[PDB]
């Protein structure tokens, strides 16, 4: 249920797997910056959310790329938006 | 306020000057259809005191005549005008001296009624204060006025009055309220019931005398609406093609099947005859069976007493003239033999079967019917079934098996008995055997271990927590059955639960008796005082002696029985007040049919706006690791009295949790391993004594106890079991694994270890055996899972591990050095990302809340089961602890025995199943 957009990101663009991980999701996830950028750039949802309600923002400042979660906020992310459990990417 | 009705034959609304309205005489309420009686037969069936009133008589001796017909009612007054009679005043003066010889409610229905074509208790409290009663204050208040009228479905919100009730002359929820209402008014039959008033021309059965039975009522007076009634209630008649006729019925199925239910009258007679005639077969006398007690029912039910007369006709020779012969005297000769002879020359006789085939029990099904030969049916006093408590009740032998006689003494009460009985077939129903014709009697099977009332008295030791469920779950399957045919239990009570096995796994255990209070709904019935009973058995099954021994208080606190998480919760729902909160019985046994509700020993709630990481049991205790703040405290609950405690220890975060014991002095030390990278340890009998050992480089992650530490660097430091006590205690040696990549996990089973993407394996001289690299299952899940940190590490046979914010649980071999994934099993049937797992069964609590359940075979999804889940592990009867948020901490401790008893539930079940599809 993914597609090559989404193992390109692991190593549509708002096409969801299973976990509800859109190709951004998983590119904040692993690390890669330029695929963020370039994926923004592309027209990407930054407003997204997955089954747990994480946005892109959310898996970006999770690990510590605070890179990406500048390119995100650049790009007309929300700073604010929760998850689930109602953490915003500030919290984490 | 009062209401006057208009009775009788008929000035009707000529003399009501003197459809609704209102008049004062002081106001009142007149509606034409005390009471005003107009004048000679119809005020019968009237008869709250009427008055009679002569019909304007001014077409003298005649009117005397005629009211002393019937008179020789309260008074007569002779108002011979249809205007300005003389005796007018005499009638409203006698009116105002018989009348004359919810208060808020009242008031409010001024404005309640103010509906141009639910929300008005909302008007009730706008408006109103006391109206704050709100259940206390509708539980019948309107209906007694005749303005905003409210089993009818259509009442509780809804709210044209009685002259659209408009039919007779020729919104969607209002017709649908409409049409409910016609039904139950019986204007309209869900097939009208002012059909025709003429009986119709009939075909032509076989009019031998020999052929037929013939069943006469005879009545004084014919009750209103008497034929409408028995119309609507004469189509639920069946012989195991109706072409039906219907006048003021002609049931006919089979040219041996036939009820010719018709009224009549003779010239010479001043009463009505209510004739049923059937034909003398095997057939036809189960239909005059099921018309005698349906008329029966009528007269019982919806028009109590009617003197009503029974006769049957018999004709001792074909061609001679039906004599008529009361049913008593027919009874008396079926209950002294089975032949009935002709007093004069005492040589021709007939079998009652012939005549009068409902007083033997004939035309019972065909498995039913008493074989006289094989029953023993000794019923001797003193030979009792529960010493008489269960009725006239005795033991007997059927067919070399004991069961149970019950005599009856009078032959209305077994017929009704036997019907509601013969459509009764359920696993958790009493079973019919033998219909007990001669004796008069009914035999049922035979339950050894008596009733579920006895149990719970005396033998309390053999109920253990699956029997109750077992004996709960059967009731309530008892129970949803009886509802869905419609059927209303009167007061289910433990002394009708009978019980067959304690066995626990069999098929069947309790089963509902009646043999012909306090287990009382509020509002008294209707299904929901049923739901209500049953909750109260459930509170008496759960507390074993309960209310039985001596609103209600709550069963794990009154009387100390262990806790039933998600069985105290049902009790609660169902003992709802309100009627319509109350569950239906077939929610009360979905609720009841769970796996979760026998194996959830605990469910305890921690303080709001805690956190809590770690855990760890002693060996009940348990010890936890607060982590909702940047200082060390540690957490000490009680699984036994739920004594939640808590202290400030440490400056740091508290992430691990071990407990080192020392059989050698008898000691016991929780280690406590922090953010700053401090080894607190504690005697747990006492936290002064206390102190710290080698302060680690970083952040220690994991403990176990074999003492090793596991630190964020991956410096695997090895304690003596004996030096853990030791203030500043140097390990003895450190694996050093890794880089600054945590070692997390640490398992025994040679034992294992996690620590980044790396397992490594160590035996007792504690160096690496064996390295593998977890990076190398990135074909499987993509790099986002498993290149993360190593978080859980479990071992049988393969080692199971799961990594962090992974919802995918690895295997490894180990010995080749070489996939359960958590979404699939959630979507089949929310986060998803594996947070702990545990063995036994393999048990991995995701982060959503669930706690999927797997076999240690196949990996097979047992069951998916506050929603979080932060760490599971086990305790010690073997139980596991689950640790979750809401944040609101939850804990939730399950019996260990949960992977094999929900399995026999599955099967259970089923099987009982398959005898209700037996049964039919
Ligand atoms: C000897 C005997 C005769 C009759 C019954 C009986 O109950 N029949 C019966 C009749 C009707 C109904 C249902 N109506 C519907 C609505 N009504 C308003 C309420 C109920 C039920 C149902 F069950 F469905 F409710 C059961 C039980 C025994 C027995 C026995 C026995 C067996 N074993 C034993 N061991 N020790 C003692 C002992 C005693």
């Amino acid at each position: 249920g993914v597609t090559p957009l989404h193992l390109a990101a692991d190593s549509d663009v708002n096409a969801w797997d299973h976990y509800g991980f859109t190709p951004l999701h998983l590119a904040a996830h692993v690390g890669h910056l330029e695929i963020v950028e370039v994926l923004l750039k592309a027209g990407a949802d930054v407003n997204a959310q997955d089954h747990a309600g994480w946005t892109p923002l959310h898996l970006a400042a999770l690990y510590g790329h605070l890179e990406i979660v500048e390119v995100l906020l650049k790009h007309g992310a929300d700073v604010n938006a929760q998850d689930m459990w109602g953490e915003t990417p500030f919290d984490l | 306020r009062m209401k006057l009705m208009i009775v009788g034959n008929s000035g009707k609304t000529t003399l009501l000057q003197q459809d609704v309205k209102d008049w004062p005489i002081l106001v009142l309420n007149v509606w034409d259809f005390l009471y005003l009686a107009v004048y000679v037969d119809a005020m019968k069936p009237w008869l709250s005191p009427v008055i009679l009133v002569g019909t304007h008589l001014d077409v003298e001796k005649q009117r005397k005549a005629c009211m002393s017909k019937i008179t020789k009612i309260r008074d007569y007054h002779f108002v011979n005008a249809t205007e300005e009679s003389d005796a007018l005043a005499k009638l409203r003066k006698t009116i105002i001296n018989e009348s004359l010889n919810v208060e808020l409610e009242k008031i409010i229905l001024s404005e309640r009624k103010n509906v141009p074509i639910d929300r008005k208790r909302l008007l009730q409290l706008v408006r109103e204060n006391q109206l704050q009663l709100d259940e206390n204050e509708l539980p019948h208040a309107l209906n007694e006025s005749g303005v905003l009228l409210h089993a009818l479905q259509l009442s509780d919100l809804y709210f044209w009055l009685c002259k659209i009730m408009q039919i007779l002359t020729v919104p969607k929820n209002y017709m649908s309220q409409y049409f409910k209402l016609l039904e139950k008014f019986q204007i309209a039959l869900p097939i009208p019931s002012s059909l025709s008033d003429h009986r119709p021309v009939i075909e032509l059965p076989h009019c031998e005398n020999s052929e037929i039975i013939i069943r006469l009522y005879e009545m004084p007076y014919f009750p209103m609406g008497f034929w409408s009634r028995l119309i609507n209630r004469l189509l639920e008649i069946s012989p195991y093609r109706p072409n039906r006729m219907y006048w003021r019925i002609y049931l006919n199925w089979s040219p041996e099947a036939y009820c010719l239910v018709g009224s009549e009258v003779l010239d010479n007679h001043p009463e009505s005859f209510l004739k049923i005639t059937v034909p003398s077969c095997r057939k036809g006398c189960i239909l005059l069976g099921q018309v005698v007690d349906h008329i029966d029912s009528l007269m019982e039910e919806w028009f109590p007493g009617l003197l009503l007369k029974k006769w049957a006709l018999y004709s001792f020779n074909d061609g001679e003239e039906h004599q008529k012969i009361l049913l008593d005297d027919l009874m008396k000769k079926a209950e002294e033999g089975d032949l009935l002879v002709n007093p004069d020359q005492p040589r021709l006789t007939i079998p009652i079967s012939q005549i009068a085939p409902d007083l033997i029990l004939a035309d019972l099904p065909r498995n039913i019917m008493l074989n006289n030969d094989e029953l023993e049916f000794e019923q001797a006093p003193e030979f009792l079934l529960g010493d008489g408590s269960f009725g006239s009740v005795y033991r007997a032998a059927y067919e070399g098996e004991e069961v149970a006689v019950k005599i009856f003494n009078s032959l209305r009460l077994l017929r009704q008995e036997l019907v509601v009985l013969c459509h009764l077939h359920h696993p958790s129903l009493i079973s019919l055997l033998a219909a007990g014709i001669r004796p008069r009697m009914l035999v049922m099977e035979l339950a050894s271990k008596g009733s579920l009332d006895r149990l719970l008295q005396q033998d309390k030791a053999s109920l253990t927590r699956t029997l109750q469920h077992r004996i709960a779950l059967h009731v309530a399957d008892g129970l949803r059955y009886l509802h869905s045919a419609m059927i209303i239990y009167r007061d289910l009570k433990p002394h009708n639960v009978l019980l067959f096995t304690l066995y626990p796994n069999a098929a069947i255990i309790a089963k509902i008796a009646d043999y012909g209070p306090g287990f009382r709904a509020p509002e008294v019935y209707n299904q929901q005082a049923d739901v209500y009973s049953f909750g109260l058995l459930l509170y008496d099954i759960l507390t074993t002696g309960g209310r039985i021994v001596e609103k209600l208080p709550d069963p794990v606190k009154e009387y100390g029985c262990a806790p039933w998480p998600m069985v105290e919760k049902l009790i609660k729902q169902c003992l709802k007040e309100n009627p319509q909160e109350r569950p239906t019985s077939a929610q009360v046994f979905d609720i009841l049919n769970s796996a979760e509700l026998v194996c959830l020993t605990r469910r305890i709630l921690l303080p709001k706006n805690v956190i809590v990481e770690c855990m760890v049991a002693t060996h009940a205790s348990i010890w936890l690791g607060c982590g909702h703040t940047d200082r060390g405290q540690l957490s000490f609950l009680d699984l036994n009295t739920e004594g939640y405690t808590s202290e400030e220890v440490a400056d740091s975060r508290i992430l691990c949790l071990a407990l080192v014991h020392l059989p050698v002095e008898k000691e016991s030390w929780i280690v406590s391993g922090t953010q700053s990278g401090t080894l607190l340890v504690i005697n747990t009998e006492d936290g002064k004594k206390r102190h710290t050992l080698e302060k680690m480089t970083d952040s220690v992650t994991c403990l176990y106890c074999n003492l090793l530490v596991g630190t964020a660097d991956g410096k695997l430091a090895i304690f003596e079991d004996k030096t853990v006590k030791l203030k500043g205690a140097a390990p003895l040696k450190i694996l050093n694994i890794g880089n600054v990549t945590p070692l997390m996990c640490l398992s025994e089973s040679v034992m294992w270890g996690g620590c980044g993407t790396k397992i490594f394996s160590f035996s007792n001289d504690f160096t690496i055996q064996k390295l593998i690299e977890t990076r190398t299952s990135q074909l499987f899940s993509y790099a986002a899972f498993s290149d993360s940190n190593i978080i859980t590490v479990v071992v049988d046979t393969a080692l199971y591990i799961a990594k962090q914010n992974s919802p995918v649980v690895e295997v490894w071999d180990k010995k080749t050095e070489k996939l359960i994934d958590c979404v699939h099993f959630l979507r089949e049937v929310y986060s998803g990302r594996v947070k702990t797992l545990c063995l036994q069964a393999l048990w991995i609590g995701t982060g959503g809340g669930h706690i999927l359940l797997l076999d240690l075979s196949t990996r097979r999804l047992i069951r998916v089961i506050c929603n979080s889940v932060r760490v599971m592990m086990t305790a010690q009867k073997n139980v596991m602890l689950v640790l979750g948020y809401n944040i609101q901490s939850c804990l939730t401790v399950w019996d260990i025995n949960l992977p094999h008893e929900v399995q026999n539930l599955e099967k259970h079940i089923e099987v009982r199943k398959e005898l209700a599809e037996k049964m039919r």
